[PDB]
RNA sequence: AGCGCCGUUCCGAAGGGACGGGCGAUGGCCUCCGUUGCCCUCGGCCGAUCGAAAGGGAGUCGGGUUCAGAUCCCCGAAUC
RNA sequence: CUGUUUAAUUAAAACAAAGCAUCGCGAAGGCCCGCGGCGGGUGUUGACGCGAUGUGAUUUCUGCCCAGUGCUCUGAAUGU
RNA sequence: GGCGAGCCCGAGGGGCUCUCGCUUCUGGCGCCAAGCGCCCGCCCGGCCGGGCGCGACCCGCUCCGGGGACAGUGCCAGGU
């Protein structure tokens, strides 16, 4: 029911709606570690459709590299 | 009263040290504990777009303890009466060979797959929506749905107190379908003040700006000045 | 070629500073309620001789204001004081020799020294043996403060930032001639290995920019800019003039 | 609860104590330098048959393993036999000599005699 | 990219310890004591660890013994 | 001047040396290291300090040239 | 808050507008609270062992200051 609404409003990732969120997000996983382990996926539908099943077993870490 | 004297201790600068104060706001806070409250900081500071600003604006406590009253007795089943039901009507249906004994179960649904489904079809009567969800992407698309589905929506402080009604840790979506005979009144009761916050005012608040709050040491520091100016002005 | 002399003194393998037998750091207190809103007494006990430095070092207890325990640090010894003296600090601390105090208190043409950048740093201007600043412009709105450097510099900095009044002792070190190399010997033997003074011309060619010839000679300007590469910098390094000296500094 | 320092630090939580569920090795290991495994071979040579007479001492071989505590246990544990002392080298083959000099009321010549040296 | 490298107090929730009090339980000759578990209170590491057979580092000396040991072995006399 | 140097053909008039000078730098800096990070050396340091060169005790002198090659300063007044 | 001063109105009194403080002859000492006000089990109106607050003002959204949309970072382009 919601993961097309969630795949669309995720596409157009330039929107005032968004980038607020994007930049609070860079800010916050910035002030974080460089390799920890996220509880749960941050991006529900593209965590899904690449083979996230909320399940004992699935481990998400979230991960800094640099640019360049 | 026979020697009992009084031994003051002067707490001024350069003689007898100081007591053990609270010290609250400046020990030295861990990693995490900086990260949650300059996140809450950076929230206030910042402006956040009119679609998330809808959230601290939510229902009042009255409201929604009667929201909770009324949602009590719609409780879904948990496993131990679940399989009790299970059981019992097994146990009727080859005892006394019934049919049909059960005519409709009146039960709400929970989920956003569920509620977004119920609003599109139309067969949501009122839906509750939680605050405290922390990716608000999962949750920013409902209010603007349920206001063109025409589907009343209420906004609710605290993810928790819903799950509780639920059986779960987290339940972020209520969708009121289906309602008893002893209850319309009540449920229309509810319905008519959500429909007055919210979805009667949807365009107002889908044009108001939140955020944009400086700390307190510049908010103090920008009235002094004001003040400054007014006195050289008058 | 080979790598010169000039680029060795980043890797730090046998150009570290002879660091063991210095007795500490010498820094001030930092900033805390009893030096920004009043002051405290404290004591000298003695004063040292940190080697590497000509300037003495003074050994000024004082008395943690928060826990019973006396807190031992290492000024830079102003000229003057001596053993017993009560040394203060702090705002409203009374302008004496050896009264480490904010500049917003003392008033114009105050000579200090062991004066501070920035507010919090512990001192870091004008430390050497025998040098001092010169305090003036005062400003009671935007609160900042120019001191005149021993370079000639007229640095505006804050009106926080704290200095010790008076100057360092150890005043007129360069006035004797070394007369030999053996008290220069020691002298750097106790600095740091900062002597492997060789000419530039007299070393080879593939060591050095300006080393060669059947001559001795430069052969190239040795006026080089500050756009050079690293093992070019070699004599002088953007050099705006050479020559025996007319006026003071002629620069604003 | 007033947190009057400014450092916060770790909170004393509860370690578990281990009580696992199962054995990881189905028994205890046996000891393989026990007494007879200890004090292997008499040293019947001039200078150890002299220590005998002269010193109420005897020479043993021993284990590298062992010490002058295993040593004597071994020696009263075997023997029947007190000990004074133990005096341990290594012998440059490869093993340990021992010197067990016995208590005053034993004699070396009849426990020499007993054991065959 | 990577085996790994930078750095040793820097950006760390980096003390698992004791005293004292209270409560519950166990044991020995339950008189009297010793522990377990919880709560309160106190407690800068100049930061794990290595790094000297010439640096710091408590306390063995005298006689005799073998073909080869010696302040080590025997006798006697002391110390930590 | 005392000192050092081509161990295995040179011991010097060579190098170094105190003295005389010059230049850069007020730490978001000068000169350098590093493949990398606001990572390091000078730096537990602050113009009587650090870094880079010329000459070489003392006395007496430091003549004249910016035409050339370098170094530096200034202005979107001004060509590219 | 006056044991302190301020500029005024002004009869007590008023705050237009302002600065806080309780350590300056002495190479001494200074921590783990004195006092006060409430609440419990114990001696018939008594005695022991304990808890809370004021002493040590309340609230707040950055540990405190100094820079700050610059400096730097990633890529591209031009000099050297
Ligand atoms: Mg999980
Ligand atoms: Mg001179
Ligand atoms: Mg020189
Ligand atoms: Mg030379
Ligand atoms: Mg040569
Ligand atoms: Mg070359
Ligand atoms: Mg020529
Ligand atoms: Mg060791
Ligand atoms: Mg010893
Ligand atoms: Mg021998
Ligand atoms: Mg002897
Ligand atoms: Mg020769
Ligand atoms: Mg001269
Ligand atoms: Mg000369
Ligand atoms: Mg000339």
């Amino acid at each position: 029911g919601a993961y097309k609404y969630i795949q669309e409003l995720w596409r157009k990732k330039q929107s005032d709606v968004m980038r607020f969120l994007l930049r609070v997000r860079c800010w916050q996983y910035r002030q974080l570690s460089a390799l920890h382990r996220a509880p749960r996926p941050t991006r529900p539908d593209k965590a899904r459709r690449l083979g996230y099943k909320a399940k004992q077993g699935y481990v998400i870490y979230r991960i800094r590299v640099r640019r360049g | 009263n026979p020697l009992f004297e009084k031994r003051p201790k002067n707490f001024g600068i350069g003689q007898d040290i100081q007591p053990k104060r609270d010290l609250t706001r400046f020990v030295k806070w861990p990693r995490y504990i900086r990260l949650q409250r300059q996140r809450a900081i950076l929230y206030k500071r910042l402006k956040v777009p009119p679609a998330i600003n809808q959230f601290t604006q939510a229902l009042d406590r009255q409201t929604a303890t009667q929201l909770l009253k009324l949602a009590h007795k719609y409780r879904p089943e948990t496993k131990q009466e679940k399989k009790q039901r299970l059981l019992a009507r097994a146990e009727k249906k080859a005892a006394g060979k019934g049919d049909v004994p059960t005519k409709r179960p009146p039960v709400l649904r929970a989920g956003v797959n569920t509620v977004t489904t119920l609003v599109e079809n139309k067969k949501a009567q009122l839906v509750v929506i939680a605050h405290d969800v922390d990716p608000i992407e999962l949750v920013v698309f409902l209010p603007a749905l349920c206001r063109k589905m025409g589907v009343p929506y209420c906004i609710i402080k605290g993810k928790a107190r819903l799950g509780r009604l639920v059986h779960r840790k987290t339940c972020t979506t209520v969708a009121f379908t289906q309602v008893n005979s002893e209850d319309k009144g009540a449920l229309a009761k509810l319905v008519e003040a959500i429909r007055t916050n919210y979805n009667d005012r949807y365009d107002e608040i889908r044009r108001h700006w939140g955020g944009n709050v400086l700390g307190p040491k510049s908010v103090a520091r920008i009235a002094k000045l004001e003040k400054a100016k007014a006195k050289e002005l008058a | 070629g080979r790598v010169i002399r000039g680029q060795r003194k980043g890797a730090g393998s046998v150009f570290r500073a002879h660091v063991k037998h210095r007795k500490g750091a010498a820094r001030l207190r930092a900033v805390d309620f009893a030096e920004r809103h009043g002051y405290i007494k404290g004591i000298v006990k003695d004063i040292i001789h940190d080697p590497g430095r000509g300037a003495p070092l003074a050994k000024v207890v004082f008395r943690d204001p928060y826990r019973f325990k006396k807190r031992t640090e290492l000024f830079i010894a102003a000229e003057g004081i001596h053993t017993g003296q009560f040394v203060y600090c702090g705002k409203k601390a009374q302008l004496n020799i050896g009264n480490v105090l904010p500049v917003g208190t003392m008033p114009e043409g105050t000579i200090v020294c062991c004066l501070e950048e920035k507010p919090g740093d512990r001192g870091k201007l004008a430390r050497a043996s025998g040098n001092y600043a010169t305090v003036i412009s005062h400003n009671p709105e935007t609160k900042k403060t120019r001191v005149k450097l021993p370079s000639g510099s007229k640095k505006v900095i804050s009106s926080a930032n704290r200095a010790v009044v008076g100057v360092v002792a150890g005043g007129g070190r360069i006035d004797k001639p070394i007369l030999k190399a053996g008290r220069a010997y020691h002298k750097y033997k106790a600095k740091r290995n900062c002597w492997p003074r060789v000419r530039g011309v007299a070393m080879n060619p593939v060591e050095h920019p300006f080393g060669g010839g059947n001559h001795q000679h430069i052969g190239k300007p040795s006026t080089i800019r500050r756009d050079a590469p690293a093992g070019r910098k070699v004599g002088l390094i953007a050099a705006r003039r050479t020559g025996r000296l007319r006026g003071t500094k002629t620069v604003q | 609860k007033i947190r009057t320092s400014p450092t916060f630090r770790r909170p004393k939580t509860l370690r578990l104590r281990r009580q696992p569920k199962y054995p990881r090795k189905s028994a205890p290991r046996r000891n393989k330098l026990d007494h007879y495994a200890i004090i292997k071979f008499p040293l019947t040579t001039e200078s150890a048959m002299k220590k005998i007479e002269d010193n109420n001492t005897l020479v043993f071989i021993v284990d590298v393993k062992a010490n002058k505590h295993q040593i004597k246990q071994a020696v009263k544990k075997l023997y029947d036999i007190d000990v004074a002392k133990v005096n341990t080298l290594i012998r440059p083959d490869g093993e340990k000599k021992a010197y067990v000099r016995l208590a005053p009321d034993y004699d070396a010549l009849d426990v020499a005699n007993k054991i065959g040296i």
